[PDB]
């Protein structure tokens, strides 16, 4: 996918694009319709992951994470 | 543009479903192309710390 | 003992302020600080070089996806964008890539136009008229 | 290391370019020794280069006095709050000409490592990416294998 | 030279056709006149461009900041007109350059803020067996810019 | 053994082909060589880093000029697998003192006395 | 991009010799240029030190050759004078 | 499946091959080599015309090579210095 | 204000509602909330953008985690738009 129109200056020094916001029409759209273990699988079979994630960790990889991190933007 | 930070960082990160016709297929060049849509190679956002990754269906 | 050592407590110290986020009797102890707090920074002094080589191929992976998002490669991209004379670089393509989707989308165009512009006057070399895009500013 | 320090992001204080320039600096403290050859310098400072210095920026107050605490030294403290202290313990007059000009003309935040070397706050402006700006919308809006 | 339709009787990408320069040079003199009516009317939102200060490109919007690692030479809050633009863009257009933009063209200026140092970087060599290790403190200068204003002059 | 190497002129008795696809003149020839070493020295004799040394080419891709006559084209025949050898045309006059400043060496080998970046 | 700028007249790197080196990255607002950066006082002094000794070459090279045309005719003419008288 | 001693060195090495890009490396620098030959190919002078064209030159540089090795010798000693040391017990008054 | 937006400086609730009383105010049909676009709709992680349209042209288009919420955000798009106090609005001119 590319629909642009791209133009040069009549000296040849710049380039100039053009290109706008195609927009998504009426007809292109739907309308809205109005134990441990087990634990552990449940939540990797709802969430696509593996159990890795869930099982925890200790206080010590709990107290090196940083609380209250830099935040941007 | 225009979104709320945290909708916009939603939709800009969420993850996409795509359908892939094995048949007459090489097996390489399936996966091929499903290895680049799972580690989230067809995003120009990708990092491999962002959990970028996206779903593959091959049929 | 006519004069021995009372600042040894402060040099120990100096190790092991850079050695208290480690693990183990090596942010306790100081010969095991002392060897793992010149590691780190020897890790620190090489990986300077590292950060440079590995920035470069993350901005290698994000034009390559989007250029592939348009139809192109990377290598077809850049070669023909240097062809076309943009002198843009990875790190504000890549960043052109993510955050200004539609300037992207217009830069792929124009590469695409100047391969295909280059490489008509390729299959018609010989006298033709120079390229549209192919015609270059040349400094006296 | 930077893995040993805490980090931080690129920031202003108070958007500080944007309509003015509001120096970000309060106060310098000076403390020179009156029989010290330690502070023989931050002396001959005191004495040659600092009419010049206040008269040069008048945003300022600079106090000086006699007999410190414990050592000769500059306590700068700026706009948004940090108090930097700066120690001129048996430095030259030059040297420390280039420490003050320093203190007065850096921001009061600090000087641990910054993460990213650009701060800007609205960068898209054709929005950023999200995995819809170019795949195709279709007829009636239908998913692949769609019986209808 | 005809050949009947095969595998290889043709390279797999489509051909596409370039129309000729008279229909070009038409469609490039319509565009460049819509994007210069569209700035003579003033009908951009904000804009960014892509500049080329200190060795490195930096892509700036309006407003903001970049940090240089060098001194400038000058004092703080002091204005300054970046040339060496070579991208600019807004939503409906860009304006990209082969490879600057004009000096008549783009205006993009910026305050320096702050002249700092940076923060204390540490340089250490050790070779195994041979006694060899060299610490050292490095601490380069560095300034921080704010880009102000990325005003657009309609000379297509 | 390993020993320095000597070269039959017949290598470098030149051909009309030559000056073809060179773009060379067999008569009047060119005043100036421009040197660029674009190998390293290491793992080459020692001989070969000392002649590199001499001609001022420690440093890689950094044009040198040298006079055209046999004595430094020997020394340039024995590191001549080490340098990419190029002519200094001068499309105008050789510098005067007026225009010692504003000089330029082009990419095709040319060194101009008018140095300009103004877009034409 | 390399060989394609070499084909075109280029320079290898777009870091040498152009437009985006040999320009002054900064100017005030209000117009005055700004002090040349010592990067490109340093490369107009390497082309100082080139085209100084391009100069000097050559006019070794033409008084060399003066020198040689002037010895042949003085020869010459000493064995003209001698075979006169 | 191994290679006996070192993998280089000695009778059994593993073997290595000649890939496009060694190849095509090895070309483009005879290509270079090439234009090399062509270009020391055309001297201008001789060596009957060379000799003696930078006798000035070269005895020029001798003699400042000379008189630099020559005009070796210890710095001057002044007394500012010495009574410049004097100043560091200097108190305000 | 100069980095803020406008719906976190100004709190609002309904945003549907104000878009609707707005376009009442500009004499043109209360809009429709349509589908756009969707990935994951049987998971817990969906993404639904919901445009809001209008006599067969749109006037926003917004993303969420549901539908309700995508249709609400893209009722404030919507608001940010017709108030012009978008994210590309013009700076200001210090």
């Amino acid at each position: 996918n590319c629909n642009v129109e791209l133009a040069l200056t009549s000296d040849g020094r710049t380039i100039v694009c053009y290109h706008p916001s195609v927009d998504i029409p009426y007809e292109h759209t739907k309308p809205i319709p109005r134990e441990e273990g087990p634990m552990i699988e449940q939540l990797s079979k709802m969430f696509f992951t593996t159990k890795h994630r869930w099982y925890p960790h200790g206080r010590y990889h709990r107290c090196r994470k940083n609380l209250n991190p830099p935040k941007d933007r | 543009s225009s979104f709320s930070r945290a909708p916009q960082q939603w939709a800009t990160f969420a993850r996409i479903w795509y359908l892939l016709d094995g048949k007459m297929q090489p097996p390489g060049k399936l996966a091929a192309m499903a290895s680049i849509r799972l580690q989230g190679l067809h995003k120009p956002v990708y990092h491999a710390l962002s959990d970028c990754g996206d779903h593959v269906v091959i049929m | 003992l006519r004069n021995r050592v009372t600042d040894r407590y402060f040099r120990i110290q100096e190790v092991l302020k850079h050695a208290r986020h480690f693990r183990g009797r090596k942010n306790r102890c100081y010969r095991l600080a002392v060897r793992t707090v010149i590691r780190a920074f020897v890790k620190c002094t090489k990986a300077r070089y590292l950060k440079k080589k590995n920035m470069r191929t993350l901005w290698i992976n994000r034009i390559t996806a989007a250029s592939q998002e348009h139809g192109l490669k990377y290598p077809a991209l850049i070669g023909n964008l240097v062809k076309c004379q943009v002198e843009l670089n990875r790190k504000v393509l890549a960043d052109l890539a993510i955050y200004e989707p539609k300037t992207f989308k217009s830069l792929a165009a124009l590469a695409s136009r100047r391969r295909h512009e280059g490489f008509a006057a390729a299959l018609g070399d010989g006298k033709e008229p120079e390229g549209i895009f192919s015609r270059v500013v040349q400094y006296h | 290391t930077a893995r040993g320090t805490p980090s931080r992001f690129l920031a202003s204080v108070l958007h500080n370019g944007l309509g003015r320039y509001v120096q970000q600096l309060q106060r310098l403290s000076f403390s020179v020794s009156r029989d010290g050859a330690s502070s023989r310098g931050a002396r001959e400072f005191v004495e040659r280069e600092v009419i010049d210095f206040a008269r040069r920026n008048p945003g300022v107050v600079i106090y000086v006095n006699s007999r410190p605490c414990c050592v000769p030294r500059v306590v700068a403290e700026y706009l948004n709050g940090a108090v930097r202290e700066e120690s001129i313990h048996c430095k030259s007059v030059e040297e420390i000409s280039t420490l003050v000009q320093k203190l007065a003309d850096q921001s009061g935040l600090d000087v641990i490592r910054i993460r990213k070397p650009f701060h800007t706050d609205n960068p898209s402006i054709q929005g950023q990416w999200h995995p819809f700006t170019n795949k195709p919308t279709t007829f009636r809006g239908l998913r692949p294998r769609e019986v209808q | 030279g005809y050949v009947p339709k095969t595998s290889l009787s043709s390279p797999p990408w489509p051909e596409v056709v370039l129309p000729d320069p008279v229909e070009e040079t038409r469609h490039h003199a319509e565009v460049v006149k819509k994007v210069n009516e569209m700035i003579v009317t003033g009908q951009y939102g904000r804009l960014f461009a892509v500049v080329h200060f200190a060795s490195r490109q930096w892509k700036v919007t309006s407003e903001d900041l970049i940090l240089i690692g060098n001194e400038l030479d000058l004092a703080c809050g002091e204005r300054i007109r970046l040339e060496k633009v070579l991208l600019v863009g807004a939503d409906n257009f860009t304006l990209l350059g082969k490879p600057l933009l004009g000096k008549d063209l783009v205006r993009v200026e910026a305050t320096v803020i702050e002249k700092t140092e940076s923060w204390p970087r540490i340089i250490m060599r050790f070779r195994k067996r041979k006694n060899f290790k060299k610490k050292r403190i490095v601490t380069t200068p560095q300034t921080v810019l704010r880009i102000n204003s990325i005003e657009i002059a309609p000379c297509l | 053994k390993f020993t320095r190497s000597r070269i039959p002129e017949k290598v470098f008795q030149a051909s009309p082909e030559d000056h073809e696809k060179y773009g060379g003149d067999p008569q009047n020839p060119h005043k100036l060589h421009i040197v660029t070493r674009i190998k390293s020295t290491r793992r080459r004799p020692y001989w070969e880093k000392d002649i590199i040394k001499m001609l001022g080419l420690e440093k890689a891709h950094t044009p040198q000029v040298h006079k055209n006559i046999p004595s430094v084209n020997a020394k340039l025949k024995v590191v001549k697998h080490l340098i990419r050898i190029k002519p200094l045309k001068l499309p105008q006059g050789l510098p005067a003192e007026e225009n010692m400043s504003n000089t330029c060496l082009k990419s095709t080998g040319e060194l101009v006395v008018q140095w300009h970046l103004k877009p034409v | 991009g390399g060989q394609w700028r070499l084909q075109q007249g280029l320079a290898a790197n777009p870091s040498g010799y152009g437009p985006l080196t040999e320009l002054p990255d900064w100017s005030y607002a209000d117009g005055r240029p700004a002090p040349p950066m010592k990067g490109q006082l340093r490369r107009k002094a390497e082309r100082e030190t080139f085209a100084r000794r391009v100069v000097l070459l050559s006019q070794e090279m033409d008084a060399g050759l003066q020198a040689w045309q002037l010895r042949q005719q003085k020869l010459q003419e000493e064995q003209r004078k001698q075979e006169n008288a | 499946g191994r290679i006996p001693g070192r993998q280089w060195i000695g009778k059994h090495r593993r073997p290595r091959f000649v890939s496009l890009r060694a190849k095509q490396n090895m070309i483009r620098r005879l290509e270079i080599e090439a234009e090399n030959h062509y270009w020391l190919s055309m001297p201008y002078m001789t060596r009957e015309q060379e000799r003696g064209h930078a006798a000035v030159r070269r005895r020029e540089a001798f003699e400042a090579i000379k008189a630099a090795a020559t005009s070796k010798f210890p710095p001057h000693r002044f007394i500012a210095d010495q009574l410049d040391h004097l100043n560091v017990t200097k108190k305000w008054s | 204000m100069t980095g803020k937006e406008l719906f976190e400086m100004w709190k609002i609730i309904n945003p549907m509602g104000l878009l609707v009383e707005e376009l009442k105010k500009r004499n043109v049909s209360a809009p429709e909330s349509r589908l756009t676009r969707q990935s994951g709709g049987t998971t817990a992680l969906p993404l639904y953008f919901v445009g809001l349209y209008c006599d067969k042209k749109l006037i926003a288009e917004g993303p969420g985690e549901t539908v309700l919420v995508a249709e609400e955000e893209a009722a404030r798009v919507a608001l940010r738009k017709l108030y012009g106090f978008t994210e590309n609005r013009r700076p200001w001119n210090y």
